[PDB]
């Protein structure tokens, strides 16, 4: 009922909760370890190549290789950097991107040596808000190892950094209002137990774009890869910084990714639970199956990430802001306001009220985007006068 | 549609199933064209005469200087190729070479060919 | 006043400069202010190292400059040799025909290239793979008919270096068949993409007065929409004789040159089938053996070569044989003395060549007018007042080789 | 309670982190040299150790104005997670009243962007 | 750095194996093209060839992370200074890969204005010849510094190794003195 | 930092939401002050922290010291005189019954949220947002105007490039060997 | 003390040529001269971070690595770094020499009497 389920929740041995932290750190270690891999192979293929495929069997080794490679590589501390704060900003990266992945549900109740016991780590009454506070924390190692190296390039990307949350926070945080107002808690475990009846990304399609667009920017992946932005800035933020340091940089990204999209399949897609193919085999949601299940839905997420890098170029980080502010805000909050609506004449029994207004709120809303897209704005034209530089005559 | 600009995830989830076209070098090196201007070869005629007469004419043709030739008389006791002149010393510095072909254009006696490999 | 503007190198090793262009940038935050450019750094003499080499030996140096475009380097050098020796007239058709489907073909290896660094360079990842399967379809063709990828020394002057493979026109055919279906596949990650069009719309503008002050000429002019091509004003190399489309347009921007770049390798496939369409077979190199080059290359069991019975002609027969393979493969032929200006449309603009000869072997004078060089005049018209990330995609629509700014 | 499985993860990482650090400046080689310490250009000298005259003392940022609104409008987002979890406890009155505060948000909102607040980036 | 202050016994030995295979298998290039050969080096990248098989699709932008410098290109006077302080700019261990005959030995361009090598600037350590270098003779050189960096001593192994190649290198005689049949 | 250690705080004291919005908003502001640091004072200025006001610093150090210390004083001993749990209250959920108090007692003041929003809205766009009157000019505009920045020395000359100084402080030589002040830009301290 | 000089080339014969231009005691007015000789970058590196050489003359044409780098290596890695003399294989290399910052420069082929006279010129 009050999620957190107390009879689950909070009653760990001291051992068995040490064991769950072990196991969460050492999959969100092996899942990084993975999704570099595999995103390189899989750019590969959606770039006609084969990808990392002779370090080790296959190319398994590969990301591990690069890993132990950065780690045997010279530790810099170029002068002109703040020193303290130079060497800080991977840790405030890394520190929370680890800890935000803490209350998300990787299964259900199951029991471990006698001890019934939940197949995550822990959950918290306002879970989902934990997990937005510590990427949000996260930012900060961003943004200060842009600013501490004292450099141009690292001082650009770490504004950019910065720009990036002014995109991107306001927009998350309003996408998980839908989810919240449908779930009736914050918690992670009664948002997926409330979505037995049915996945949310159905019911809140508008806030489960919202949310995976301000997600894409969150954790600086491309379109919206603006703080590093090679093509611009170099390297952004991580120029100045080599070996365990860079690699600390790349492995808090990489666990942002996993963290968000883990919240994107929690509060979107059931969390643990089976797909429909699945959903009516027996058992299929119990035991270490919701662990698959979960991992599988992540790793969709991560699929939609890898293609995303593949297929689009990045945006202007002030494009990027002005579609957080004039789209995704003004389209999440009027959304909010529809969702409420419709709740409450549910509630109020006016039924077809609700379905006249939800269908035409989005309807005038595709319209509207649109007019701020090419039937209003951004599809004009004009033309210009010349100077006293002799121009030739346009035919 | 707004469906045209998104015609690139089309291209590249297309691609994603197509088998990747790598050539497989080195265990499966691509077939390169018979006609590349591979690592020079001095070749010989059929009974193992070296076809070099140590003109330099390949040596002056060349535009980067990567062609060193020294021409040596043939004798009776001693015969490398058919003629008066054989190229005794015969150096291409291929950290100049070009790899551009004047010099296979400029010998006279097919002595200097152009082989595939690289 | 001072204080709040940052100065800053995009600097010769940076992602989106190419690696030897400074783009030194008064930044008022991330606005650029001012975009002073810095060059030569990739400087590598070959206007004055050709003048220690005969001709057609210098030709070996002038692939090299425009390394993107390295047939419109040949092709303007050689149109320049035969301009001063007179023999413009008499070259083969065959080669003439040759020369215009392999500069064509050229024209969309550099603008697959152009776009692929272009894209990548504004996080389109995925165009620089895309462009560059496009571009090695075109490789293999290149490496086919002149044995090398790049810097090839294929066309000559008085005609080719040889003539074409067996081979060789089946692979053109099957180019112009599917060179169409890749760059439509390329074209859908770019053409009406979202991101990409707000990445370049409106970006790097520069008015056709702009173009004509700082001597712009290629895309970036024709992005005015003023149809101006040396290919159709100031036919070279029998372009008269094709039909193809000037490619022009209206938006004056980054995005502009980018579609006229994407219609122009079209045109080029147009103009290959064209090519096709018109090669007879017959010689490549002009019959008059005083000029002509003489080797005959043929490939055996044991490489490539020159052909046995040219070797039997010069060294068992033919003492005058003998004589002109000698001389114009060591001396190479010697210019009438004089001057001539001959320019060409390099994908990048007016590639024009001043060559001038003193009667000797070796040329006296041979200078590039790239036109990368004048279009990099416009790295301030198109960054200053912009932000930096828009001045990124305006140098990569300039599509600067710096290899012929420097050269 | 119920927070420290939160606090051995957050351990867990920060030890992680830390000897992270200390693994990249103590692992691999180190060798002194003022070039390689210098800040990276691009290749080309960094400027004087006295940068300039002024010089890159204070960065504009053309979205101060989005930065303000920012502050105020997430700060003002939070009262939606209560009123999301607490609804259908609350009733038509708060459903009323949130739309009430939704609306003059909305005013807010439309000035900025009308009168071109969030226009210079 | 720690790693090479071990014993000179099995563990030292063992350690270089796994930091040599590594260091060889992530040999991130630095985007630090120049000329014909850095187009060259683009088309190795492009997917006709994949320089990713190899662990080395990262292109570093950065010379932070950058552990190999493929000169790829001519380098001129005014480019020298620029690539040596992008070289010494990179974190050891680095190695340099001059690819193309401008890069190795300054190729056709005899000349005032190209350096003559990088070997001038910074120490390379593998010549690859070409003009260009076709991608597969790339791959053959990158095979080649893979091969060198794998069988690469460490600590006082490291300190003999350099010992040796010293004494050894004070013996060869000058290329222009190894006069063959030269008369 | 600090702001991070009162929402521990806050959790700790059984207010789990407040200390999560306390992490997320603060970190927000924190951000925007951090931006409008490098905007208005600098982005590595290490300001003097000297007294300019004659005896100020001790007498501000006194004041805060003794305000600190009466407050003490004031407060001195209270949980001792009863400290009821707030298990009764959280009962049900924190935010449920933040909610409750919120959108039931507060309402006023909650409504007037609203108006601490807007009006700050207003300040800012009023004070801070510049009307077309101060518009910067944009590329295409500056592009032309007797075609300005390409007329005008087409690309401004590039500071030179020297043996051991090819900065961009450096000037460039002009012919008779003096320095060209275009090559170096105008903000520059020469060199 | 006797002064060490170290004398950095891959050529043999340029090792030779650098030893007899500067004889055991050069401008007899001065100290006895030590030679070590290096024929590797990273031994000459080595022995520079050793340290106690009162000049190194770096060849500017060695093979495997330039001279020119080298010296600017010293120059940037070594603190209290001796002076640099770089022989340089060309007459245009002047400027990269001025790059390297070496207090002087003798263009090849070694002119005996030039590098005696430059040596002295550092060592003084
Ligand atoms: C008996 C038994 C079963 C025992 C099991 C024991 C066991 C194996 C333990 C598991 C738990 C572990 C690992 C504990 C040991 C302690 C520990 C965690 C040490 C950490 C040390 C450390 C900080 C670093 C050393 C390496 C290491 C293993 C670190 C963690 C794993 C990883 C993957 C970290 C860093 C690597 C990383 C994520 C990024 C590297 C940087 C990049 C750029 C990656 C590659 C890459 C990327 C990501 C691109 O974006 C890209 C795009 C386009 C083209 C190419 C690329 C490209 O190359
Ligand atoms: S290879 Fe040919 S051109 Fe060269 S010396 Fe021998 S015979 Fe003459
Ligand atoms: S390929 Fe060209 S550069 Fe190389 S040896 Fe032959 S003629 Fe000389
Ligand atoms: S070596 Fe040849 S292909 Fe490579 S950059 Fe130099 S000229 Fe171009």
């Amino acid at each position: 009922m009050t999620h957190p389920d107390p009879t689950l929740f909070g009653h760990d041995p001291w051992w068995l909760m040490l064991a769950k932290a072990v196991a969460i750190f050492v999959f969100l270690l092996l899942t990084v370890l993975s999704a570099i891999l595999i995103e390189r192979k899989l750019l590969g293929r959606m770039q006609m190549r084969f990808g990392p495929n002779r370090v080790g069997p296959a190319g398994l080794l590969q990301s591990l290789a690069d890993g132990i490679k950065l780690a045997l590589k010279e530790g810099l501390v170029p002068a002109g950097v703040d020193k303290p704060i130079y060497l800080l900003a991977p840790v405030i990266s890394v520190i929370p991107a680890f800890v935000a992945f803490s209350v998300i549900p990787l299964g259900g109740a199951v029991s471990v040596f006698g001890h019934r016991t939940p197949l995550q780590l822990t959950d918290l009454p306002v879970a989902v808000l934990f997990i937005l506070a510590a990427t949000s924390i996260g930012v900060y190692g961003i943004v200060l190892a842009g600013w501490a190296s004292g450099s141009t390039y690292p001082l650009l990307g770490g504004l950019r950094s910065s720009a990036q949350v002014v995109s991107y926070e306001i927009a998350m945080g309003l996408s998980f209002v839908a989810v919240f107002l449908y779930a009736g808690t914050m918690s992670t475990s009664g948002i997926v137990a409330a979505q037995d009846r049915t996945w949310f990304v159905f019911l809140l399609l508008p806030s489960f774009l919202v949310y995976v667009v301000s997600m894409v920017g969150e954790t600086n992946r491309a379109p919206f890869d603006l703080p590093e932005a090679e093509g611009e800035l170099v390297g952004g933020f991580h120029t100045e910084y080599s070996s365990l340091k860079f690699a600390m940089f790349m492995l808090a990204e990489y666990v942002n990714m996993t963290t968000v999209s883990a919240l994107a399949t929690t509060m979107f897609l059931g969390g643990w639970h089976a797909p429909f193919p699945f959903n009516l085999i027996d058992g299929a949601n119990s035991g270490w199956w919701p662990l698959l299940w979960f991992t599988a839905k992540v790793w969709t997420f991560m699929f939609l990430y890898f293609w995303l890098r593949a297929t689009l170029p990045r945006l202007r980080y002030d494009q990027f802001m002005a579609l957080g502010w004039k789209v995704l805000i003004p389209v999440s909050l009027l959304w909010i306001m529809v969702v409420a609506i419709t709740r409450s004449l549910r509630q109020h029994g006016e039924g077809t009220w609700a379905a006249w207004l939800l269908t035409a709120a989005v309807v005038v809303v595709v319209a509207l985007i649109w007019g701020l897209a090419t039937s209003l704005r951004r599809r004009t034209v004009q033309p210009p006068p010349p100077q006293s530089t002799g121009a030739y005559p346009v035919p | 549609k707004f469906l045209d600009a998104l015609a690139g995830f089309a291209v590249t989830l297309g691609s994603m199933f197509k088998k990747p076209i790598t050539e497989g070098y080195p265990e499966k090196p691509g077939p390169v064209a018979p006609r590349y201007h591979g690592r020079h070869q001095l070749n010989r005629y059929p009974d193992g005469l070296e076809k070099c007469i140590g003109c330099e004419l390949c040596a002056w043709a060349c535009p980067a200087d990567a062609i060193y030739v020294e021409g040596a008389d043939n004798t009776a006791d001693e015969r490398y190729s058919p003629g008066e002149r054989y190229g005794r010393v015969y150096q291409i510095n291929y950290l100049r070479c070009i790899g551009c072909g004047l010099c296979i254009e400029a010998c006279p006696t097919r002595a200097l060919t152009m082989t595939t490999e690289y | 006043q001072a204080g709040e503007r940052i100065v800053v190198n995009m600097g010769p090793q940076h992602p989106s400069t190419h690696g030897v262009l400074r783009l030194i940038l008064e930044i008022e935050g991330e606005i650029i202010t001012e975009a002073r450019c810095g060059i030569g750094y990739l400087h590598t003499g070959i206007e004055k190292n050709l003048e220690y080499r005969n001709w057609t030996q210098g030709v070996t140096f002038v692939t090299r400059m425009d390394y993107l475009s390295p047939f419109f380097n040949e092709t303007a050098y050689c149109l320049g040799v035969e301009k001063l020796l007179g023999i413009t007239d008499d070259i083969p058709e065959r080669a003439s025909v040759i020369r215009v489907m392999l500069m064509e073909l050229n024209r969309i290896s550099s603008h697959l290239v152009a776009l692929a660094t272009g894209g990548m360079e504004l996080g389109a990842m995925s165009a620089m793979f895309y462009g560059f399967r496009e571009r090695e379809e075109i490789l293999r063709v290149f490496e086919s008919i002149t044995g090398l990828r790049m810097n090839h020394a294929y066309i000559r002057p008085g005609g080719l270096a040889a003539d074409l493979p067996d081979d060789a026109i089946t692979q053109v055919r099957r180019l112009v068949e599917i060179l169409p279906k890749r760059l439509k596949d390329l074209e859908d990650l770019l053409n009406e993409n979202y991101i990409w069009k707000a990445r370049t719309v409106g970006v790097g503008y520069l008015d056709l007065t702009g173009c004509m002050a700082l001597g712009i000429t290629g895309p970036i002019l024709r992005s005015t929409g003023l149809p101006h091509d040396l290919r159709k004003a100031q036919p070279y190399c029998g372009y008269e004789n094709y039909e193809f489309d000037v490619i022009t347009d209206d938006r004056c921007d980054s995005y502009g040159r980018y579609i006229i770049r994407v219609k122009e390798m079209h045109e080029s496939v147009k103009i290959v089938e064209q090519c096709l369409a018109r090669l007879k077979p017959g010689p490549v190199m002009i019959s008059d053996k005083k000029l002509a080059w003489p080797a005959d290359l043929k490939l055996g069991p044991d490489g490539l070569g020159n052909s046995p019975e040219h070797i039997a002609k010069i060294m068992g027969r033919s003492m005058e044989g003998l004589i002109h393979h000698f001389k114009l493969v060591t001396e190479g032929i010697r210019v009438p003395p004089g001057q001539v200006y001959v320019a060409v449309e390099s994908p990048r603009g007016e590639l024009g060549v001043h060559m001038v000869s003193d009667g000797g072997t070796r040329p006296y004078r041979v200078h590039y007018r790239d036109p990368s060089f004048t279009n990099l005049q416009a790295v301030a018209a198109t960054c200053e007042g912009g932000m930096v990330a828009d001045a990124i995609a305006a140098v990569a629509s300039i599509d600067p080789v710096m290899g012929g700014v420097d050269r | 309670a119920l927070y420290t499985p939160i606090l051995i993860l957050g351990a867990i990482a920060a030890v992680f982190a830390v000897v992270s650090v200390g693994i990249a400046l103590v692992i691999g080689p180190r060798r002194f040299n003022r070039s390689k310490l210098e800040a990276y250009e691009c290749g080309i000298d960094p400027l004087p150790p006295v940068a300039a005259g002024l010089t890159g003392q204070r960065i504009p940022i053309r979205y101060y104005l989005i930065a303000m609104l920012f502050i105020v409008f997430d700060i003002e987002i939070v009262f939606l997670y209560p009123w999301a979890v607490a609804f259908d406890s609350l009733g038509l009155f708060a459903v009323i009243e949130m739309l009430l505060f939704m609306l003059t948000v909305f005013v807010a909102y439309a000035y900025v962007w009308r009168r071109g607040g969030l226009n210079w980036d | 750095g720690l790693e090479e202050r071990l014993p000179g016994g099995i563990l030292l030995s063992t350690v270089e194996t796994v930091a040599g295979y590594v260091r060889k298998g992530s040999l991130w290039p630095a985007t630090f093209g120049l000329a014909c050969c850095a187009i060259e080096m683009m088309s190795t990248a492009g997917p006709r060839f994949d320089i990713a098989r190899f662990g080395m699709e990262r292109f570093s932008a950065t010379p932070r992370q950058a552990d190999l410098m493929i000169v790829a290109g001519r380098v001129s006077q005014k480019m020298a200074p620029v690539l040596r302080q992008i070289y010494d700019q990179m974190v050891e261990p680095k190695w340099v890969l001059a690819m193309g005959v401008c890069a190795s030995s300054g190729g056709m361009f005899n000349n005032y204005a190209v350096v003559q090598g990088v070997d001038h600037v910074v120490p390379v350590d593998i010549y690859l010849p070409g003009c260009p270098p076709r991608p597969e003779m790339l791959l053959h050189a990158i095979l080649k510094l893979h091969d060198k960096i794998q069988q690469m001593p460490l600590g006082v192994n490291r300190e003999e190794a350099i010992r040796e190649a010293e004494q050894a290198a004070l013996a060869v005689p000058p290329t222009i003195e190894l006069k063959g049949l030269l008369r | 930092c600090t702001m991070i250690s009162l929402a521990v705080l806050y959790i700790a004291q059984d207010a789990p939401f407040l200390g999560v919005v306390q992490i997320v908003v603060y970190t927000g502001a924190v951000m925007m002050l951090f931006l409008f640091v490098l905007m208005l004072i600098g982005v590595d200025l290490t300001e003097s922290l000297v007294e300019t006001i004659k005896g100020h610093r001790i007498a501000a150090l006194i004041a805060g010291a003794g305000f600190g210390i009466l407050v003490i004083a004031g407060i001195g001993n209270v949980s001792v005189a009863g400290f009821s749990g707030l298990a009764a209250a959280n009962s049900g959920g924190n935010v449920e019954g933040l909610a409750a108090l919120i959108f039931t007692r507060y309402l006023w003041a909650f409504e007037l949220t609203s108006a601490l929003l807007i009006t700050a809205a207003l300040g800012a766009m009023v004070l801070a947002h510049r009307e077309r009157f101060e518009r910067r000019k944009t590329q295409r505009e500056l592009a032309i105007e007797r075609f300005q920045t390409g007329g005008h020395p087409t690309p401004l000359p590039n500071p030179g490039v020297y043996a051991r100084h090819n900065s961009v402080d450096v000037p460039a030589r002009l012919p008779d060997g003096s320095e060209s002040p275009l090559s170096v830009s105008t903000i520059l301290p020469h060199r | 003390a006797p002064l060490r000089i170290l004398v950095y080339s891959d050529n043999p014969r340029t090792r030779e040529q650098v030893r007899l231009a500067l004889g055991k005691r050069i401008h007899p007015e001065l100290p006895e001269i030590e030679y070590v000789d290096v024929a590797t970058a990273p031994m000459a590196i080595s022995q520079m971070d050793a340290g106690g050489f009162d000049l190194a003359i770096l060849d500017g044409e060695a093979t495997p690595a330039g001279g020119m780098g080298v010296a600017k290596q010293v120059k940037d890695e070594i603190d209290d770094c001796p002076p640099i003399l770089v022989l340089t294989g060309r007459a245009d290399d002047a400027w990269l020499a001025k790059w390297s910052r070496a207090e002087a420069a003798v263009p090849h082929p070694i002119d005996p009497i030039r590098l005696s006279d430059a040596v002295v010129s550092l060592l003084r």
